């Protein structure tokens, strides 16, 4: 079977730089035919994949001009001529040639922004809705920050809460060059009346102090 | 050659 | 024109059986191969299948056949796909693709889920999250919802009926304990609430559920 | 990180008296000037005020002098636009807009929707549309609903709250003697209705409507 | 005052080809600082105007150079080098040198379509709901055409109809280089009920007949 | 020069 080892895994670049993306496969891909049907696919933000190259080197109608694609034999690479942010999302190589046929694992395009952001924390207590049922989940979203590097901690009369702590994150997208991250600690009602704190904390590059949002159960 | 090759245009130039 | 719309993909136990269809429009379908190609949950891309013009040629994955069956009716314009004997490495979204000259999935739908487990289906509870901890003097307030305890995926969400689009962050859910859970913010002028109303829209087809929570001050 | 909100619009009696509000973050509010410019009913843009950066200093259209004041308020990152002795010629969006060195308009919000009018607000009838007239062979089924008879504009409508996007089309208002008509239409696979709900969603904010239409066979 | 002259009204191009877009100044707009604030902003479908040029040939930060500006004194172009399907909308060139602020009158950019495509045409009766309450409106979808060119036409028991007429329409997107539109007929439940045929019919090139839908009311 | 021009950074270079 044709294995195809893409790389990079990610690629971090500046709006209006370049980017190359590589693809290898285990053995030829040339179809019986004599054509090589290596193909480029990107696949943005909530969207399904979308053809961008076909035959190693021909763009799909609408496709723009800062797409090419090179290689033969076991060797290709996409190459975008000048990033725009609409380019976000991850790009798949993929063989037609031999069956089964097979993709490369993806490579995560992200915009290297040119200024960094301060995350937004907001914490957010439990309804009386779910306390009333029982439970007692708190909320932080921490919104709109770059670079990505960011770390959380949820503390509870001060100290650091590993368990029913759930968090989801988002990339990037054409309208945004910036991410978001949401964390979930899920206690019972019993035990959050236990305690009085609840902290959602951050260390981010843009603050030389931990970014704190907190509430007093009151 | 496979005479059950499943494109139908694919394959065409 | 062109258009590939699939449907059917649910929850399923391992051994299930279960039908999945692409309705196509826009073209001549018959004078087209169709592909099946699945997104799994670590996001990789799998080539399943891909069927003739006429229906009667098939190259497939060696791993579903005797599980898999595809066929068309091409007098409905619509593709099957029908799964028996699942297992959980079929857990994925499933997209059919159209060929062109030169190209293998030239146009895509959007997709169908499938979820192989024997986990129940449970309809979602959804919480509303209110401050806080926010300045008084922000111009803007963020709210949020919680989409708790649900499976399987996907929810929708949208606040005051799509009204409110801008300010919107929506998180990927997490999987606990055979159960999701999904939150969403949304960023409104300060001046605007409570005055005014703002409500998230919960949908989980899978359990035709329907929630629309009002964000309520404490 | 930047953002900018307006609100406050809605119907006026001509004469009448309104206050917009336009909500800024992710920058430094008063470094920079900021503008509200209108877009009318025929689609022109018109440029209306310009206020500087400490707000004390302001060009507006004389059209506007005597009528229309122009203020900011730095410590809540809010802009204001208080509108008095209302016209007919002031039915339009209003947008606000951040400068920036060398460009006058370099960031815009979403705008908000003013209508000088004697009309009395009214809340929309939404009607189901099914077939009809269409082919049972067909892979696709079109459905529909009319938003009937409101005002004023606007109107949102979403389909099983946004689950179903793809194949929506949702056409602009018509007026006639004082009232709004408008129709969306969404197509879906014919093997998923009536077998599954397809519901139109439609919020009219002006009078705090809301109305679920379920889409029912004949 | 300065008069902003923009030409043309709105421009046909196939992707990858050029458009140039003119702006005439009534008299010069030098700024007193010797700068000439002329800018240009796109509006896309459904959304805000975007700063693309700023002081005559400034590029923004993301703005592809595709785009470029030209001109000096009274005389402007915008030139776009080669057209893709994100451009559609409609441009505007605005100068911010001479109080009061003026905007030209806006270029709608399309896409000249390279293949044409058939209206698909749905009929719908009135709701029993609707009719409950005393009205009949028929609606006619006309979804995914091209070219623009169409002429629609409602016909009861053979009877060309004019009053109680309302037609709709949508142009393409970034998504659709095809046009939509709608047309509601409505009637009391009275004269509705006096007549047995209605009839949605349509000329588009793409037939060498009347597209007919067509309902008896049984 | 009008030192009431509302611009406080456009006509900046
Ligand atoms: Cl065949
Ligand atoms: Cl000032
Ligand atoms: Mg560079
Ligand atoms: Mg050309």
């Amino acid at each position: 079977d044709v294995l195809m080892t893409q790389t990079p895994l990610s690629l971090p670049v500046g709006l209006g730089d370049q980017a190359s993306i590589s693809c290898r496969s285990s053995q030829s891909i040339v179809h019986s035919n004599g054509n090589t049907y290596l193909e480029w696919y990107l696949q943005k933000p909530g969207q399904s994949p979308k053809l961008l190259i076909y035959k190693v080197s021909n763009r799909f109608s609408g496709v723009p001009d800062r797409f090419s694609g090179s290689g033969s034999g076991t060797d290709f690479t996409l190459k975008i001529s000048r990033v725009e942010a609409e380019d976000l999302g991850v790009y798949y190589c993929f063989q037609g040639s031999h069956a089964p046929y097979t993709f490369g694992g993806g490579t995560k395009l992200e915009i290297k922004r040119a200024a960094d952001a301060a995350p937004t924390v907001s914490i957010f207590p439990p309804s009386s809705e779910q306390l009333t049922s029982g439970g007692a989940s708190v909320v932080c979203f921490l919104n709109n920050f770059y670079p990505k590097d960011i770390n959380v901690k949820w503390k509870i009369d001060g100290s650091e809460r590993q368990n029913g702590v759930l968090n989801s994150w988002t990339d990037q997208d054409s309208k945004d060059s910036t991410y978001s991250m949401s964390s979930t600690l899920t206690l019972t009602k019993d035990e959050y009346e236990r305690h009085n704190s609840y902290t959602c904390e951050a260390t981010h590059k843009t603050s030389t102090s931990p970014i704190v949002k907190s509430f007093n159960r009151n | 050659f496979d005479s059950a090759e499943p494109w139908t245009v694919r394959n065409e130039d | 024109e062109v258009k590939l719309v699939e449907s059917g993909g649910g929850l399923v136990k391992p051994g299930g059986s279960l039908k999945l269809s692409c309705a196509a429009s826009g073209f001549i379908f018959s004078n087209y191969a169709m592909s099946w190609v699945r997104q799994t949950p670590e996001k990789r891309l799998e080539w399943v299948a891909t069927i003739s013009g006429g229906g009667r040629n098939i190259y497939s994955l060696d791993s579903v056949k005797g599980r898999f069956t595809f066929f068309r009716d091409n007098a409905r314009n619509t593709l099957y796909l029908q799964m028996s004997s699942l297992r959980s490495e079929d857990t994925a979204m499933y997209f059919c693709s159209r060929e062109n000259y030169g190209s293998s999935f030239t146009y895509w739908g959007q997709g169908t889920l499938v979820t192989v487990s024997s986990a129940k289906t449970t309809p979602p509870s959804v919480y509303p999250l209110a401050p806080g901890s926010a300045a008084q003097t922000n111009s803007m307030v963020t709210l949020g919802c919680l989409v708790k305890g649900y499976f399987p995926e996907p929810v929708t969400v949208t606040w005051n009926s799509g009204s409110l689009s801008s300010g919107v962050h929506t998180f990927p859910a997490v999987l606990q304990s055979d159960l999701y859970t999904l939150s969403s913010s949304v960023t409104v002028p300060s001046s605007t609430w409570p005055s005014e109303t703002v409500t998230c829209n919960v949908a989980h087809p899978a359990s035709s559920t329907k929630v629309d929570k009002k964000i309520v001050p404490r």
